[PDB]
């Protein structure tokens, strides 16, 4: 009753080499952070030193946990899984309930430190060296890799998706209308129950987990709550020519998305050549136009639908006033989603909370995380980020340092 | 000697086998070179003599290298080393010395033979099979094999570096307030112990490093008061650059002006103040290596401004982690920038400067949040803490671009101080339609085969003008239309234009452009009291923006 379990055979993609990447130079606190984890780490059997003979890398981040309560160690696997991940979600994929969106709430616990029980195939090690690095490059910087299935990385939940299933079967015999998915170091709980009971389920569900390496887990999403609604157009709009002119514009834009948008009676109105400030010899036929028009803005882009095998892709306007707008797509304009997130301070705060939300959103509605197109610098971003970051995954991310008037029609 | 630490397993590149190069035929004298030398090292145990068992060779050779007339023995390894494993890192950063912190002492060791005194993996020994080949290669050669880390192969510097540190750890544990710092062959050893007792020290760290294979050849801990390192002179308590003679000619070549550019580059992280873009402006459109350039007016003043503050030396201070960094920007020039870093007013730990690019069109407001940018991640590399920032910039100057801007920002705390020139903005285009200021629909067109184009306007006071124009794309004419408009307007004025392109240009509030069109517009923007910009959609029939296009694509497209 006490040694180690059994390895499953993992290979990186058809001719393809581990993750190389540069790691980011970190803060002081947050350096001493992390030799501080990953001592006890070691101890524990869960990394080891490794030599130079590994010429691999993937890049580390500390994290508050909430706010000044501990530090987390966090690993960008982002590399590693792209090499590991058109030929996982494959061979041994976890599928995506359609139900999860439906139910009315959705609790996010952290099960990561369950995978932390299996160990990791003797030739994958390799593949997750890291760096402590050091402050002005003045020591070499302390290297590690994995003994145990990491948490940044997708190989650990299709892995360990055996013993999750054992686990948690009981418990979903138990209840058989809870909503279950798994996707990285959290599960997502979904149940039609009222809130408190829910809650209880979820305790339940927690001591389950605890019987099995989860020290005391984890939230609450009511995606029924989820809304779509955006692309407004205004109620005292019907006064001048700069009102219709804008109008017609978020008009004939959404016309290209939304399949109906009438937009000619409102072109005229208009008629002549004038000044910006005149209020309207119109306002009838076209009135009907605009409601009609409005009402087909309030539900789903008809002609669109999720490609499983596509990248969803996810904007973000800042609105300024705290207010941020974005959606998701696989190609731009075929809107999966559209929504606002707002805080009634900082930029990049609410920036790094946006895309978090988002992300969760994604996660529940499609089984992938997006894309995210970030209206910021890079450097800015980089610098920065993980001061207000809390979640344990990481999406991908572009920089786009234009939007068009595209901030005026959301 | 050989240290006895544990040898790192290396491995060849998957599915490869080791190199079996053809030795070609050396001199006599390089063979007796040859045979003299490998003796030597063979009695040494860094090398060993070999059956023909082992399939595998890779060249050697001689030759007088570093003024060498005792002869050096070379090694291509180029084939083994296509055929090795990647290492780690090889390295890949360097401190900045503004970063160390003041020490009392300081003092180089440099190590021996440092790759001849680490041992080669042993399973992988075979590889670095080498012949001295028979005179006209009649006879069998003399082969042998590494046992310890060949001059030039991939790993040496890695596994050199790696065995150094592993090395050090236990005196480093022993010795918690000692720095050592690695570099290639070097080690340099700082400490605020009392001139005696660092002399102890130092002889101890011998004694550690002599434990494990490592002579530092040097007796009486070698070293000289000045530090030369990776362009720096560092003293225990002061560091700078090294030299720096400007030289004086009447006649410089694009050559020199390269030289002397990335010599002011490299002053200006000590010295406040240097400037190089009017001798950069010298340097466009690179027109041969060899080629003398007349130094503009511009520049010989720079020169000069330059010959100036390298006058006397200075000195950049070291690091009290206890006390907060400062960081200090002043606009000088024109998308030119200087900064410094100190702790105590004026006792720079560091100096820089920033001259952008990111865009074709950019502001002063930007510029400097950019900068800003790169001083932050600058600061967090070398003291691992972000600077408290003194910038030349209002606090609503900064509030108001960049509440109203689109892009997101954060910066460090910071303050406003008044070193002039300032950052302001020098026009705020309207949020509103100007009530009672001429409308102008301006719009463009260009045939894109003939280039033929019309840039024309119309006005709701009946006004309307379109003038010809020639090498132009559709974007041009829409950046003409905006200009034409802003000439033939009054101080007040609303534009609608149908360019996505132009409006996204302007909308920005640029101050400066690699556009010519555009810093016209500017010029017009910055002379107007109120400029209302305004975006309809092409050709869809709007009331304004129609008529336009009656009377513009008729002579356009
Ligand atoms: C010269 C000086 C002044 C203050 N502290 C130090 S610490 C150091 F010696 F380890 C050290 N020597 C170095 C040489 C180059 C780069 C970093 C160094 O650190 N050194
Ligand atoms: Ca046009």
């Amino acid at each position: 009753p006490i040694s180690p379990i059994e390895t499953v055979p993992v290979k990186l993609k058809p001719g393809m080499d581990g993750p190389k990447v540069k790691q980011w130079p970190l803060t002081e606190e947050k350096i001493k952070a992390l030799v501080e984890i990953c001592t006890e780490m070691e101890k524990e059997g869960k990394i080891s030193k490794i030599g130079p003979e590994n010429p691999y890398n993937t890049p580390v981040f500390a994290i508050k946990k909430k706010d000044s309560t501990k530090w987390r160690k966090l690993v960008d696997f982002r590399e590693l899984n792209k090499r590991t991940q058109d030929f996982w979600e494959v061979q041994l994929g976890i599928p995506h309930p359609a139900g999860l969106k439906k139910k009315k709430s959705v609790t996010v616990l952290d099960v990561g430190d369950a995978y932390f029980s299996v160990p990791l195939d003797e030739d994958f090690r390799k593949y997750t060296a890291f760096t402590i690095p050091s402050i002005n490059n003045e020591t070499p910087g302390i290297r590690y890799q994995y003994n145990v299935l990491p948490q940044g990385w997708k190989g650990s939940p299709a892995i360990f998706q055996s013993s999750m299933t054992k686990i948690l079967e009981p418990f979903k015999k138990q209840n058989p209308d809870i909503v279950i998915y798994q996707y990285m170091d959290d599960l997502y709980v979904g149940s039609d129950l009222e809130i408190g009971q829910h809650r209880t389920k979820i305790e339940e569900l927690r001591q389950h987990l605890l019987r099995w390496g989860l020290t005391t887990p984890d939230y609450e999403l009511h995606p029924d709550k989820w809304t779509v609604q955006p692309i407004v157009l205004p109620e005292k709009d019907s006064w001048t020519v700069n009102d219709i002119q804008k109008l017609v514009g978020k008009l004939n834009w959404a016309s290209q998305i939304y399949p109906g948008i009438k937009v000619r009676q409102l072109s005229k109105l208009l008629r002549g050549t004038k000044a910006l400030t005149e209020v309207i010899p119109l306002t009838e036929e076209a009135e009907l136009e605009l409601a009609e028009n409005r009402e087909i803005l309030k539900e789903p882009v008809h002609g669109v639908y999720y490609d499983p095998s596509k990248d969803l892709i996810a904007e973000i306007q800042k609105q300024g006033q705290g207010q941020w707008t974005y959606q998701i797509y696989q190609e731009p304009f075929k809107n999966l989603k559209t929504g606002k997130y707002a805080r009634m301070t900082n930029d990049v705060k609410q920036l790094t909370e946006a895309v978090q939300k988002i992300t969760t959103e994604s996660i529940v509605i499609w089984g992938k995380t997006p894309k995210f197109k970030l209206p910021i610098q890079k450097e800015t971003w980089e610098t920065w980020w993980t001061e207000y970051w809390q979640a344990t995954w990481i999406p991908e991310w572009e920089f786009v340092n234009t939007p068009p008037l595209v901030k005026l029609w959301y | 000697p050989i240290s006895p630490i544990e040898t790192v397993p290396v491995k060849l590149k998957p599915g490869m086998d080791g190199p079996k190069v053809k030795q070609w035929p050396l001199t006599e004298e390089k063979i007796k070179a040859l045979v003299e030398i490998c003796t030597e090292m063979e009695k040494e145990g860094k090398i060993s003599k070999i059956g023909p068992e082992n399939p595998y060779s890779t060249p050697v050779f001689a030759i007088k290298k570093k003024d060498s007339t005792k002869w050096r023995k070379l090694v291509d390894f180029r084939e083994l080393n296509k055929r090795t494993q990647d290492f780690w890192e090889v390295q890949l950063g360097i401190p900045h010395p503004a970063g160390l912190k003041k020490k009392k002492s300081v003092t180089v060791l440099d190590v021996g033979d440092a790759y001849f005194s680490v041992p080669l993996d042993e399973d992988f020994r075979k590889y670095t099979a080498f012949t001295i080949p028979s005179i006209n290669n009649e006879t069998p050669g003399i082969r042998y094999q590494y046992n310890v880390l060949p001059q030039g192969w991939k790993g040496s510097p890695a596994i050199f570096q790696s065995s150094m540190t592993k090395i050090l750890e236990p005196f480093k544990k022993q010795n918690p307030d000692i720095v050592i710092y690695q570099y290639m062959d070097d080690l340099y050893v700082g400490s605020d112990l009392e001139i005696g007792q660092h002399r102890t020290k130092i002889e101890e760290l011998r004694q550690h490093l002599l434990r494990w294979g490592l002579t530092t050849p040097d007796k009486k801990h070698q070293k000289e008061p000045p530090c030369l390192w990776m362009g720096y002179e560092l003293h225990p308590d002061k560091w700078t650059v090294q030299p720096i003679v400007l030289p004086e000619k009447d006649s410089w070549t694009v050559n020199d002006i390269q030289k002397l550019v990335g010599k002011l580059n490299w002053a200006s992280q000590i010295y406040p103040g240097i400037k190089v873009r009017q001798l950069c402006k010298l340097l466009r459109g690179t027109k041969a290596l060899t080629e003398v350039i007349p130094l503009t007016e511009e520049a010989e003043l720079e020169l000069a401004e330059n010959r100036e503050i390298l006058k006397e030396p200075v000195h950049g201070v070291y690091y009290d982690p206890s006390k907060d960094l400062i960081a200090e920007i002043q606009k000088q020039g024109q998308g030119q920038w200087t900064y410094q870093i100190y702790q105590e007013p004026f006792k720079n730990l560091k100096t820089g400067k920033y001259a952008r690019m990111r865009g074709a069109h950019t502001n002063d407001v930007k510029q400097l949040t950019e900068a800003v940018q790169k001083i932050t991640t600058e600061s967090i590399v070398i003291w691992g803490k972000t600077p408290k920032f003194k910038l030349p910039i209002q606090k609503e100057t900064w509030e108001t671009w960049w509440t109203e801007y689109w892009q997101a920002t954060w910066i460090p705390e910071w303050e406003f101080v008044n070193t002039p020139p300032l950052v302001k903005l020098w026009y705020q285009l309207e949020k509103e339609p100007i009530v009672g200021a001429e409308t102008f629909y301006v719009d463009g067109a260009a045939n894109r085969e003939t280039k033929l184009g019309k840039a024309g306007y119309v006005t709701n006071k009946g006004r309307q003008k379109v003038v010809p124009l020639t090498n132009t794309t559709n974007q041009k004419t829409q950046l003409q239309a905006i200009y034409l408009a802003l000439q033939d307007s009054g101080l007040e004025v609303n534009i609608v234009t149908d360019s996505q392109y132009a409006l996204g240009i302007i909308q920005a509030q640029p101050d400066k452009s690699e556009s010519e069109l555009v810093n016209q517009i500017i010029e017009q923007l910055i002379k107007k009291e109120k400029v209302y910009l305004a975006w309809v959609p092409a050709h869809k029939g709007i009331g304004g923006n129609e008529q336009v296009d009656k009377l513009v694509s008729a002579g356009i497209r």
